[PDB]
């Protein structure tokens, strides 16, 4: 409660520590709190040294006594805001180098920072230095990229700007059921016609070509047995055979670099994945406020340059009500707020005809902007607006004391599972006789919730389906809800979905051994 | 001459001592005296091991140390599942240089090597044990034929090549094809050592490498490191470390400032050696930092016993002679702490090999994947000198549910013998336990093949729960007298896990409200035995 970020002065601090417990017994671990200008610090020892001898006449122990002319040097701990300032300041760290200082805000993309520096630095660090002293070192330059997120986050952008920042050819593409035709000699045969160039190029220039990038897509359709092990399906793995053939091995290029984008990250054979094949890993996901703002901040550009933009729009407000908008999306909303602009200045009589009078002003205004925003583009990752809005059919009504106990329960959790850091996940469990209005005090209380994400898995979706098509369906709901820092779901009728039938019973033992899993599964870190 | 450390291959040193001394000594004899004896030349090899440990180098070297042709190749999936007519045709194909060769001069050529690499595909009709096997019996029997059937040949050498010693057919392994066969292994710190002195030699030769960095310490931090991953660790440090010289604009050109003075240094081999290069018989602080989440507190007498009597049988383990396997499962009432002491104890080993079979990670599985999986992970831990594995929550892999009962019958009977079997010679093993239904495994006469079996009790008196409240440090004092005013005189039951959620629960209300509701939530949930 009392973090502040002024600076505090090492060398004052370790003079103070000093004056404190001087000839006191001070031991490797110990805890302690120091207070210095009236502030209260939790001190941990760290090492502990021995002097040297004296002029008349560093090793390490873990017990000894503090003296007057004892040395202290303070380092702030593990993401610790405190401000060390002086010379009493240990440098001992890790943070390996300073990258190249990088304009973002040229070449397209914005909010991602740390993926950029570090593919940079692993991929392509030795693909820029002149070939004398590569070759001097001795090195076999990366030959393998991997990506994965969630659909429409800016992958493919990512790599055509890096491409076309290092001077090289246009990249191909290829898509990845498209490569599975039919039978063999034209899947071969289209494998083969994916490396002539690059094969021929070598040959002709030698060891002095340029880059040819290969974009490849859905990596996980090829190159998947991992989709057998399933309940149901099935299939041969035969085409992952030449592309790992021709990827490592006899007659291996200098001049390739193969990037694989991904959906499912967990739908990868291991053969694909071992250092000397695909090598680096990366992941993209959903931008947060900070990367809002930077993404529209870059989309309206051009229309501010030419002074089409009112003064009113302000781009700052925009970012705080788009929750959980994919990167596309804010370039769709973009689109269809000019439409909407643009459509009042048009008169039509027996034909279309542009207006004259009125030609000049054309001003994009904030009624544009937030028309679009609410009946324009619809989110995916975000809040719905049908699912609870034909649960709930006729309102609520006070009847006694137990609504008021149980939306005030309801409210007490949904703030807990808000305001809370040793508990990131909790389920409450509504029971009653039949016919009491138990699935009308749910959606209620997810309304009121006010998270981004809200879903509802209901059985009226399922009709007909079989074991193994609830379990999918089941799993796909639940992983979607681990993309988003909150997230509340709801399962209705649970004694629908295992099928029981009291001439028996008859339950289904494949989906009552997931649904017990799943309701104690940690999300990934901080959600 | 076996300068086997100018080569390339490093911490291999009696396994070519072996592989010349039986096979290749005829064919380095004059040729006089081997004529006279007439003794014939061994025509087959079988290397087997872990992947990616250097199984390749050593057949380029083989071969490229008698002067012969450059090497053909072959994939094992590649050559069988093409269209009919055609594989066989290609088989024959293979061997045409050679035959043309022995037809042309007879017995004076060159040797022909070829590299077959995944032999355990084609040739193996021992697929049925879960799933089902391959009818491709035509692959397998030309090739046996055309080494030698009813026909013979003296200008050919084959060396196979696989991960799996376990699926090959006895036909292709009786004496007079395929007789030599040897088993690769990781390499120990010695080897390691070796290893790092040749992949970075160049670098030294042109003083481009800093005088601090020490090899003889970078062989003791990488335990059980593969060989082909120390490449990649060095790799990435000299990638860290020239990145440095890149400051460029728009158009990236190299800062040619100082293009000199490029030197690494250990701080980039550090920082490539914690951040990046995962090993593969080597676990992450990833799998068992999820599983303790609010560390371990000192409520009572139990927990120093518990870990107490774990500490014992690692140490069993870790000294022992006569006894190479332990087990040990832990149990008690659900809601108890019970997967949050398994990895604490199994964290403090200081084992280099440990893993967690958790069932949150299969979600759907059939009962053969189940079993497939999970005797994978028990394969995977032979192959180091000394692990440690965790079956957490035993009672959801069976698929017990009381109803009926159900139980999976495939999976028992895998998990039985699996916990009965002993390693190969000189390694050790120890696995750890838990379950909540001590009632249901005894029927099933589980429990006579765990060594021994631990009690965590939850807690049981005024005095600990107040210990409990105190070391968590949510309470003032005056909250802390007035429950113990009520809780001192009674008994409780409530599990160590359960405490947290009530407490949870509790501390939402306003700041005069938190007492009460606390005290009326530990009447309905706890104090109901
Ligand atoms: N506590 C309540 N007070 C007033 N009206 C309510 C209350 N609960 C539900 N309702 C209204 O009664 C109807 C509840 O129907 P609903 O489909 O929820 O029935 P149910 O008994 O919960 O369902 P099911 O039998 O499938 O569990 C809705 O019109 C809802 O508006
Ligand atoms: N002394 C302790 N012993 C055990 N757990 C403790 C202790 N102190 C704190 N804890 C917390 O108790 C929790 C015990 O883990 P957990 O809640 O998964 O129990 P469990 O027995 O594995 O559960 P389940 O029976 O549902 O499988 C962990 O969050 C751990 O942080
Ligand atoms: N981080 C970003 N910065 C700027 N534009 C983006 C970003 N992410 C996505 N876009 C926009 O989305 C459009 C299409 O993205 P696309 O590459 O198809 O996404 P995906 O990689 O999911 O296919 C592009 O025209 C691009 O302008
Ligand atoms: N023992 C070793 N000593 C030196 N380098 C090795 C060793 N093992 C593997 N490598 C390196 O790993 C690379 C690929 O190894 P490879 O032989 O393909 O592994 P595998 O035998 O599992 O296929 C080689 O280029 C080689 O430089
Ligand atoms: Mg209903």
């Amino acid at each position: 409660k009392n973090i502040d970020s002024n600076p505090y002065d090492t060398d004052k601090m370790a003079a103070e520590f000093i004056q404190q417990f001087n000839n006191q017994a001070f031991s490797v671990g110990q805890q302690l709190v120091f207070s210095f200008n009236d502030k209260l610090f939790g001190l941990l020892v760290k090492d502990i040294e021995a002097m040297d001898p004296s002029i008349l006449k560093r090793q390490k122990i873990e017990v000894g006594l503090v003296v007057g002319n004892s040395q202290v040097a303070f380092e702030k701990a593990e993401n610790s805001s405190l401000n060390l300032i002086g010379k009493a300041k240990t440098k001992e760290n890790r943070q390996s180098i300073i990258n190249p200082d990088w304009n973002f805000e040229k070449m397209g993309i914005g909010g991602l920072d740390k993926e950029f520096s570090d593919i940079f630095r692993r991929a392509f660090a030795s693909r820029v230095f002149p070939p004398e002293i590569v070759e001097q070192m001795g090195c076999k330059h990366v030959k393998g990229i991997l990506l994965y997120g969630p659909p429409g986050c800016g992958k493919t952008l990512l790599a055509r700007q890096i491409g076309k920042m290092l001077n090289a050819r246009e990249p191909k593409v290829v898509n990845g059921p498209e490569i599975l035709n039919k039978y063999v000699g034209e899947s071969e045969a289209n494998i083969r016609k994916l490396f002539a160039d690059a094969e021929e190029e070598q040959r002709r220039l030698g060891a002095n070509s340029g880059l040819h990038i290969i974009i490849f897509d859905e990596i996980d359709a090829i190159c998947k047995q991992r989709g057998s092990m399933a309940g149901s399906t099935g299939v041969h793995d035969t085409v992952v055979n030449q592309l790992l053939s021709k990827i490592d091995g006899v007659e291996q290029l200098n001049n390739i670099l193969v990037i694989g984008m991904t959906n499912r990250p967990d739908l990868i054979d291991e053969a694909l994945l071992r250092p000397g094949r695909l090598e680096v890993k990366m992941e993209i996901g959903l931008p947060d406020e900070k990367g809002r703002l930077q993404i529209l901040h870059i989309h309206t550009a051009r229309m501010r340059g030419h002074q089409l933009l009112s003064a009113d729009v302000d781009i700052k407000e925009l970012a705080v009500e788009t929750k959980n908008f994919s990167g596309a999306e804010l370039e769709g909303l973009v689109r269809a707020a000019q439409s909407t602009a643009m459509n009042r200045h048009i008169k039509a009589s027996t034909k279309v005809e542009v207006d004259m009078e009125k030609a000049e002003s054309l001003q994009v205004t904030r009624g544009d902007f937030l028309a679009s925003l609410e009946n324009d583009i619809k989110p995916a990752f975000g809040t719905n607006q049908e699912d609870y809005a034909s649960y709930i059919m006729n309102g609520i009504i006070k009847w006694g004391d137990p609504v008021t106990r149980v939306l005030d329960d309801g409210e007490l959790l949904v703030q807990q599972t808000k305001n809370s850091d040793r508990t990131p996940l909790v389920s409450v469990l509504l029971e009653g006789p039949p016919h009491s209005g138990k699935t009308a005090l749910a959606a209620k209380i997810a309304e009121e919730s006010n998270f981004p994400f809200i879903k509802i898995c209901s059985p009226d979706k399922m009709i007909g389906f079989s074991e193994t098509a609830k379990c999918q369906a089941m799993k796909k709901i639940f992983d979607d809800a681990y993309k988003s820092q909150l997230s509340c779901v709801v399962v209705d009728d649970i004694e629908r979905l295992l099928d029981y039938v009291p001439i028996g019973p008859r339950f289904s033992n494949l989906v009552l051994q997931a649904l017990l899993v799943l309701l104690k599964k940690a999300p990934p870190q901080g959600r | 001459d076996w300068n086997f450390e100018k080569m390339g291959i490093g911490g291999l040193d009696k396994e070519f001592s072996d592989i010349f001394r039986r096979a290749f000594a005829s064919r380095v004899f004059p040729p006089e005296i081997v004529e006279q004896m007439g003794c014939k030349h061994v025509k087959g090899i079988l290397l087997y091991g872990p992947p990616g440990c250097g199984k390749t180098l050593l057949a380029r070297q083989i071969g490229k140390m008698l002067n012969a042709r450059e090497p053909k190749v072959v994939n094992g999936p590649e050559i069988l599942n093409k269209y009919v007519g055609e594989s066989e045709a290609n088989i024959r194909k293979l061997f045409a240089d050679a035959e043309e060769e022995q037809r042309r001069l007879g017995a004076n050529s060159g040797l022909h090597i070829i590299i077959f690499d995944e032999i355990d595909a084609i040739c193996k009709q021992r697929g049925s044990m879960a799933g089902s096997t391959g009818v491709h019996d035509t692959v397998v029997n030309q090739l046996l034929s055309k080494i030698d059937g009813v026909e013979q040949l003296n200008n050919i050498l084959v060396i196979g090549m696989t991960n799996r010693p376990d699926l090959i057919d006895e036909a292709l392994l009786r004496p007079g094809r395929l007789e030599v066969k040897m088993e690769i292994g990781l390499p120990d710190e010695k080897g390691r050592l070796q290893i790092l002195h040749i992949h970075t030699a160049r670098m030294r030769g042109h003083q481009l490498l800093s005088a601090d960095v020490d090899i003889k310490e970078l062989a003791v931090e990488t335990k059980n490191f593969s060989g082909a991953e120390l490449e990649g660790l060095v790799r990435a440090a000299q990638s860290t470390a020239m990145n440095r010289h890149i400051k460029a604009s728009t158009k990236v050109e190299v800062d040619m400032e100082k293009a000199e003075s490029l030197q690494v240094t250990r701080g980039d081999f550090l920082a490539s050696l914690e951040n990046d290069i995962k090993p593969a018989f080597g676990t992450n602080q990833e799998d068992y930092a999820s599983y303790i989440m609010n560390g371990i507190i000192k409520w009572g007498d139990p927990v120093t016993r518990v870990l107490d009597d774990g500490e014992l049988l690692v140490q069993q383990t870790k000294n022992s002679d006569r006894t190479p396997l332990v087990s040990v499962l832990l149990e008690g009432p659900p809601h108890s702490g019970k997967t949050a002491l398994a990895a604490k104890i199994a964290e403090e080993s200081n084992f280099p090999f440990i893993k967690i079979c958790s069932p949150d990670k299969m979600i759907g599985f059939s009962e053969t994947a189940k079993c497939q999986a999970m005797k994978k992970i028990f394969d995977d831990a032979y192959k180091s000198q000394l692990s440690c594995v965790v079956v957490d929550d035993i009672e959801r892999l069976l698929d017990y549910v009381p109803i009926g009962p159900r139980f999976s019958n495939l999976v028992l009977q895998a998990l039985l013998v699996l916990l009965k079997k002993a390693p190969p010679q000189g390694r050790k093993l120890l696995i750890i336990g838990t379950t909540s239904r001590k009632d249901v495994l005894q029927e099933m006469e589980m429990l006579n093949a765990f060594s021994t079996t631990i009690h965590v009790p939850n807690i049981a008196t005024g005095e600990q729960l107040l210990e409990a409240l105190e070391l968590l440090g949510n309470f003032k004092d005056k909250e802390r007298t007035t429950i113990a005013q009520q809780v001192k005189g009674k008994k409780v039951w409530i599990g160590i896990k359960k405490l947290l959620m009530l407490i949870e629960m509790s501390l939402q209300m306003d700041p005069e409200y938190r007492v009460r509701k606390f005290l009326a939530l530990l009447r309905e949930e706890g104090a109901s035995p």
